[PDB]
This record gives structure tokens, C-alpha cells and sequence, in this order.
């Protein structure tokens, strides 16, 4: 079939401007292109047959160009009331074919600077039952127009706080958001399971412009946790594929910060592994990371112990797993 | 005055046959050298030409479609009538008779009918907005998401566009006022996406014309609120995963990581692409101390991830331990016994 | 331009005879009440429709406003319903304004009012259920007209 091409998928002209909108044929179509035009709940409105004929009634402000290949509609004076979709079709082959179409709109006026928001601490380690004190600063007066949004880990943000005070749907009364002006701030008391998750403001202010602060993810404080620390050998499986992994595990810990360092016959490994760390845990609060040491078989072969070494605030010194491949 | 007026049944079963009738008006079929033609407009997607009709019985079908379609006129009545078999979801659209006259543009187009074939109800009368799913594609493909809303009066509210880039925080992208397409974007975003509705539809979509890797994130489409939340996001989508590589799909290798109080055993679930993957350890029967990690990509452009999980250093030799892996991107399904070694 | 002319107390129901009230998130809601509960349930189900004079007749220009603490006039600023912290002014400016409300007659429905914006045309006034509470939205209405658009103002001082 013929392919029409339309671009751009949308155009930005001021009033009273040219708007110049292009189709291209993939193969050739003679001059057997229409332009129409079309507005939401309505059907298209033909403009222009034959490439370049103005239909009865369009006005003189629409015209066509083009031949064989590439094609042109342009309305040389946008109107409000030219804010619509407009498609090519070719008429040339079976099956007719249309363009995706562009939608010209209206260039608005240049947007002011957005508002900055400041959320702060980044982090918030706070225990089951106390309460939690989350901030946010706007780069200017925002009076009372602020929302606060809570969202889980591989969830949508729900709304929580609105008009800075105001709790939404079936928002817990522990929940409290107060401010005004440029400082603002959401108080969790007697914090509960379910309350642990990041937390967005968003200003409103002069709506469309919104903007939101980068969150402050809010973690469940606990007793510090040493980590159970394994080292895994490569499998004989993946040998035969001519790559080495070795994996480190550094099993249910708290706080989150932990070091890994990899020792392949006491060389400092650099470059060579990637980590993932989990979310914290539904049940005790500790956390839990992995670590692969990534070598190619045969400088697996060449080398004898594979170690990791750990440092965590819950270790008094460094904890050592190694592996003499062989043994 | 010239006229064309469609109708039809607004619901269709799958399977089962559509058929849509255009009525004229201003002009005779056969006294005349006018033709009617079927026109269709997905929601989303470009108008497509269906079938052709000129007096005496000179027909024309799309040939993609010709086996399901007969385009007919009532002999007697001023009337063109359409069939289309075996109707499937991808059939929804709203369907337009036009007149293919004197200038060979259609210079006439009916109101349009709108045509949804669905299975049933499930999910509802909720508000709610649901997105189309994941997307993974290739650096410099174009791409269109969707978002459909329900309970409510979609036409009537702001929706707007957020993306979440992987660990980051949200971007509002644009807005869009889906009654009448009048469309708000962000100074970020302006000119980098084009935001768009279908009014009858009730369905708003973000779209790229050529794709970066970088356009890689989460797209959530959020109802602005009126009347109750003036301004704020009440009603969010569930999100759209997009994921822009240079990668080809990639069914894993799956590895044990074989054991040694406690012990700790495993599954290397390697070289995959697209994400997800989904890890099971005993068919289910085994979830306590189980730890499946985010994966990780490699300079490669493929992932890699790992399952481990704790247990008691006696019931090794006894208890069996099986990671299940599922990667239905490729159709990859492992079932690997993790052993003491 | 627009001069206020005066106030009113009243009592606006909706098409199912549900009375509209504000409460403390400026949240409008329609819930089935007798008068006596409306005037009981004063100053959440009482507004101030404040009538002005119109230099354009199209036809009665209208404000509606709810005093908690402060008073709070219905907006309809970029086709969105909020309640801004704010008086009526005796005098707006423009033809248009997102606080003005034109009341008219709806044509054939003895008694039934509409609420037309004046900052966008063919937009009412018109109650949606959200599942199970009835609220307030704007809505384009000139194609539809939909009976959720007609309302009933009844006088309370
Ligand atoms: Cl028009």
C-alpha cells in the first residue's frame, strides 16, 4: 500500500502567523492528494483536492502545493478557529490511504520560571509508633496551594494533603499537613507499617504551571543489624559458556549503608561487579544486597581465591568469605 | 442539501457481525456518478478506507480486510450497507460513511458511529483511569501510550502526563482538556512530545516520533481534580513502563548458586532482555527468607538478576529447592533444583 | 461590565432534589434534605447568590458564594469548580469572569434554573454521581443538555 507521512505530529504558530504542514508519499501519487480537516466530535471537512484545488466554501487563507512526492497545506494567517488535526489521502491507488495527521495549535506566551520546591531530609529514619516531621520549602509564595502525595514501591502516587491542611479520601487522622506562604510540612504521628514511602509536594499556584519537589523517602529505624555474609562460586553450566560469575550475599542488615569489596588473590577488583539492593523488609526491617563479580572463564581459570569483603556499622571490623576455585 | 447519516449497533460481541447502514441525502446512487465509501478511525490510530461502492454494484475493498467486508446498496432504498465478520477488539473505532464526489476527495461525510467490540464488563463503575501496557522499543521508533477512563464524565476533566524516570521523582509533561483537545505542555516538554485525546473514546494518549533511550521511564496518567481537589492529582493510572534499547529480546540462562545453622542457596537468573522476570522458589511453597533482587544491566544491554533464600543447614539433603523462572517477553520458562554442589 | 445589585439567601437543589453544601475542603457535595435541615445545616447549605447588573444582558449575571469562617465564591476558572477565599466585589470589569454565572430559565422546564460561565461558553453548572455521592462540575452543555444542568433556587432571606 501507498504510505502517507505526516510531520510534525504538531504544530506551535501564533495568531495572525503561517502554518506550513508536510506529507510525504512513498511512492509516487500524482497530484491525488486531499487535505482535510477535523475538530473533536466532528467528521473531517475536506480543504483541498487534487493537491493544490481549494473546495467551495474553505477559506482563502488554506492552500496546497505539491506533485508526485511531497505535499503541502498552509494557512497563511492562523486563525483560533484553525486549532484542529489535519490529515493527507491519497486517492491515487486502492487502498486510499491517510496521513497520521498534525495537530496545529496556538503558540502561547513564553511561561514565567517555574517555582522550585525543596523537599527535605532526603531520607527519614524513624521507628513504628513515633512521629515523622517531613518539609517542604517553595522558591516563592505559593500561599496555601500544595498537595502532598504518598507512593508505594511499583505503585501510582495517591493524594493524601490538599490546599496545604486539607486530608483527602479516606486519609487517616494521624496525617497532618500544615503551611502557608513558603514553608510547608506533613506530620505523620504514631507512624504505622503502611505509612513508610516516599512523599511528593506539589504546588499549584498558578495552574498549569505545577511543579513537585523530589520527594523524602520515609524508612522504618531499627536496631542496627549485622549482615550474614555467603560467597558463591561460579556454576560447571556457565563455565562452559566462557563467562565467570561470582556472587556475594550480604543477608538481612540495617542500616542500608554497606561496603563490598572483591579480592580475586588479594587484586582489588574495580569496575568489574554490579549490586542490587532490596526493598526493606515487610517483616524485620533489615535490608539485604547482592554483589556479581563478572570475569571471562579464562581469568577465572588463572586465579585460585575469590574473596568479599564486607564493612557494615553492625561489624567491629571487616568481614572476609572466600573460595580457593578447586576446593 | 447533500447528507450522508450513519447507524448501527454501538456494541458488538467478538466473533460475531457488524453491519453499519449509511442513508443519503441530495443525490441518487444510481442516477449519478457518486460513490459512498467506509471509512474507519480507531481511537489513536490513522483514518483507514474500507470499502467503495459506485452504481451498478462496482465494488472496491481494502485488501487486508476484502474476506470479512461486503459493501451493498438496497436496490430500492437510498441506503448503502455495510458487514463486516468476525468482529475483534481491534475493530473498535468510529466508523464514517463519505461521498467520494465530482473532485474525488470525500466531500461528504456522515456524524460517524462508534463501534466497540468487547467480551463483557469487568472493573467498574470506579473512577478510574487504565493505561496501555509495557512498551519496549528500539531507539528512533515512534510510539503512542493510551490512557481510558471510566465512572465518569472523561470529556469534562483536565488528564495529565507525569513521567517517572527509573529512581527519580515525578515531571508533569502535559495536560489535556479531553472534550475539546485543548492541550497545556509543560515548557520541558513542549515540542519533544505531542499529547492528544479521543473525545467519544474517553481515552488521552502521550506520543514520540522518534524514541531515545533516554525516553526510558514510567508514564502515569493522572484525572485533574474538580469541583472536590481543585488542581491536584485525584485519580492516577496504574503507570505505562517504556523501555527504549538497543537490545533484542533474550531469554535468560538460570544458574544455581549452590549451598556452602543457616544456609543460604540460590539462582542466577542471567543475560535476559526485556525486564520482568518473575522467580518462584517450590512452586510457590516457599516464600520465607526468599530474597529476588532488582536486576541490574549490564554494558551488554542485557539484564541479570538473583533469587536466594535462607534455610536451615539440616534440611539440605532432604528438602528439595527449585527456582521457578518466567520470562514470557521471550516465552522462557526454567525450572532449575538448586543442590549442594 | 458588572454592578452588584444585591444579595439573596437560598437553597440550590439539583435534578434529583439533593440540597448543595460546602464543607471544610471547600468540597462541594448533594445530599437529600428537607428545608428546616438546610437552614439547620446553615452556613454549609446556604448560599449567597449575589445578582448584579450586566452592561450585555445574557441574561441574569450571578455569584454564588458560602461564608464558613470567611466567604468562599464558586470559580470556574480553566473549566475547573474551586472556591476561592473571597468576597464578591460590587464591580467586576470584563464581559467575561470565572466568578459570574449566568442564571437563566431552562427553556420548556417550568421553574428548572441553569448556570451558564461566563468565561466559557456552552459550560454549566451540572451535578455528576462520583459511584455513590452526587457533586458539582462544569460541563459543556450546548449539544448535550444534559437534565443534570437544571437546578431549582429556592429563597431562605
Ligand atoms: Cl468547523
Amino acid at each position: 500500500d501507498i504510505v502517507m507521512t505526516q510531520s510534525p505530529d504538531s504544530l506551535a504558530v501564533s495568531l495572525g502567523e503561517r502554518a506550513t504542514i508536510n506529507c510525504k508519499a512513498s511512492q509516487s501519487v500524482s497530484n491525488d492528494v486531499a487535505w482535510y480537516q477535523q475538530k473533536p466530535g466532528q467528521p473531517p471537512k475536506l480543504l483541498i483536492y487534487y493537491a493544490s484545488n481549494r473546495y467551495t466554501g474553505v477559506p482563502d487563507r488554506f492552500s496546497g502545493s505539491g506533485s508526485g512526492t511531497d505535499f503541502t497545506l498552509t494557512i497563511s494567517s492562523l486563525e483560533a478557529e484553525d486549532v484542529a488535526v489535519y490529515y493527507c489521502q491519497q486517492d491515487y491507488n486502492s487502498p486510499w490511504t491517510f496521513g497520521g495527521g498534525t495537530k496545529v495549535e496556538i503558540k502561547r506566551t513564553v511561561a514565567a520560571p517555574e517555582i522550585v520546591m525543596t523537599q527535605s531530609p532526603a531520607t527519614l529514619s524513624v521507628s513504628p509508633g513515633e512521629r515523622a516531621t517531613l518539609s517542604c520549602r517553595a522558591s516563592e509564595s505559593i500561599s496555601s496551594n500544595l498537595a502532598w502525595y504518598q507512593q508505594k514501591p511499583g505503585q501510582a502516587p495517591r493524594l493524601f494533603i490538599y490546599t496545604a491542611s486539607t486530608r483527602a479520601t479516606d486519609i487517616p487522622a494521624r496525617f497532618s499537613g500544615s503551611g502557608s506562604g513558603t514553608e510547608f510540612t506533613l506530620t505523620i504521628s504514631s507512624l504505622q507499617s503502611e505509612d513508610f514511602a516516599v512523599y511528593y509536594c506539589q504546588q499549584y499556584n498558578n495552574w498549569p504551571s505545577i511543579t513537585f519537589g523530589q520527594g523524602t523517602r520515609l524508612e522504618i529505624k531499627r536496631t542496627v543489624a549485622a549482615p550474614s555474609v555467603f560467597i558463591f562460586p561460579p556454576s560447571d553450566e556457565q563455565l562452559k559458556s566462557g563467562t565467570a560469575s561470582v556472587v556475594c550475599l550480604l543477608n538481612n542488615f540495617y542500616p542500608r549503608e554497606a561496603k563490598v569489596q572483591w579480592k580475586v588473590d588479594n587484586a582489588l577488583q574495580s569496575g568489574n561487579s554490579q549490586e542490587s539492593v532490596t526493598e526493606q523488609d515487610s517483616k524485620d526491617s533489615t535490608y539485604s544486597l547482592s554483589s556479581t563479580l563478572t570475569l571471562s572463564k579464562a581469568d577465572y581459570e588463572k586465579h585460585k581465591v575469590y574473596a568479599c569483603e564486607v564493612t557494615h556499622q553492625g561489624l567491629s571490623s571487616p568481614v572476609t568469605k572466600s573460595f580457593n576455585r578447586g576446593e | 442539501e447533500v447528507t450522508l447519516r450513519e447507524s448501527g449497533p454501538a456494541l458488538v460481541k467478538p466473533t460475531q457481525t457488524l453491519t453499519l447502514t449509511c442513508t443519503f441525502s441530495g443525490f441518487s446512487l444510481s442516477k449519478s456518478v457518486m460513490g459512498v465509501s467506509w471509512i474507519r478511525q480507531p481511537p489513536g490510530k490513522a483514518l483507514e478506507w474500507l470499502a467503495h461502492i459506485y452504481w451498478d454494484d462496482d465494488k472496491y475493498y481494502n485488501p487486508s480486510l476484502s474476506a470479512r467486508l461486503t459493501i451493498s446498496k438496497d436496490t430500492s432504498k437510498n441506503q448503502v450497507v455495510l458487514t463486516m465478520t468476525n468482529m475483534d477488539p481491534v475493530d473498535t473505532a468510529t466508523y464514517y460513511c463519505a461521498r467520494r464526489g465530482i473532485r474525488s476527495a470525500m466531500d461528504y461525510w456522515g456524524q460517524g458511529t462508534t463501534v466497540t467490540v468487547s467480551s463483557a464488563s469487568t472493573k467498574g463503575p470506579e473512577v478510574q483511569l487504565v493505561q496501555s501496557g509495557t512498551e519496549v522499543k528500539k531507539p528512533g521508533e515512534s510510539l503512542k501510550i493510551s490512557c481510558k477512563g471510566s465512572g465518569y464524565t472523561v470529556t469534562s476533566y483536565w488528564i495529565g502526563w507525569v513521567r517517572q524516570m527509573p529512581g527519580k521523582g515525578l515531571e508533569w509533561m502535559g495536560f489535556i482538556y479531553p472534550g475539546d483537545s485543548e492541550t497545556r505542555y509543560s515548557p520541558t516538554f513542549q515540542g519533544q512530545v505531542t499529547i492528544s485525546a479521543d473525545k467519544s473514546f474517553n481515552t488521552a494518549f502521550l506520543q514520540w516520533s522518534s524514541l531515545k533511550a533516554s525516553d526510558t521511564a514510567m508514564y502515569y496518567c493522572a484525572r485533574v481534580g474538580s469541583g472536590w481537589y481543585p488542581y491536584t492529582f485525584d485519580i492516577w493510572g496504574q503507570g505505562t513502563m517504556v523501555t527504549v534499547s538497543s537490545a533484542s529480546t533474550k531469554g535468560p540462562s538460570v544458574f544455581p548458586l549452590a549451598p556452602s545453622g543457616t544456609a543460604a542457596l540460590g539462582c542466577l537468573v542471567k543475560d535476559y532482555f526485556p525486564e520482568p522476570v518473575t522467580v518462584s522458589w517450590n512452586s510457590g511453597a516457599l516464600t520465607s527468607g526468599v530474597h529476588t533482587f532488582p536486576a541490574v544491566l549490564q554494558s551488554s544491554g542485557l539484564y541479570s538478576l538473583s533469587s536466594v533464600v535462607t534455610v536451615p543447614s539440616s534440611s539440605l539433603g532432604t528438602q528439595t529447592y527449585i527456582c521457578n523462572v518466567n520470562h514470557k517477553p521471550s516465552n522462557t520458562k526454567v525450572d532449575k533444583k538448586v543442590e549442594p554442589k | 461590565y458588572f454592578g452588584k445589585l444585591e444579595s439573596k439567601l437560598s437553597v440550590i437543589r439539583n435534578l434529583n432534589d439533593q440540597v448543595l453544601f460546602i464543607d471544610q475542603g471547600n468540597r462541594p457535595l448533594f445530599e437529600d434534605m428537607t428545608d428546616s435541615d438546610a437552614r439547620d445545616n446553615a452556613p454549609r447549605t446556604i448560599f449567597i447568590i449575589s445578582m448584579y447588573k450586566d452592561s450585555q444582558p445574557r441574561g441574569m449575571a450571578v455569584t454564588i458564594s458560602v461564608k464558613a469562617e470567611k466567604i468562599s465564591t464558586l470559580s470556574a476558572e480553566n473549566k475547573i469548580i474551586s472556591f476561592k477565599e473571597m468576597n464578591p466585589p460590587d464591580n467586576i470589569k470584563d464581559t467575561k469572569s470565572d466568578i459570574i454565572f449566568f442564571q437563566r430559565s431552562v427553556p420548556g422546564h417550568d421553574n428548572k434554573m441553569q448556570f451558564e460561565s461566563s468565561s466559557y461558553e456552552g459550560y454549566f453548572l451540572a451535578a455528576e454521581k462520583e459511584r455513590d455521592l452526587f457533586k458539582l462540575i462544569l460541563k459543556k452543555e450546548d449539544e448535550l443538555g444534559d437534565r443534570s444542568i437544571m437546578f431549582t433556587v429556592q429563597n431562605e432571606a
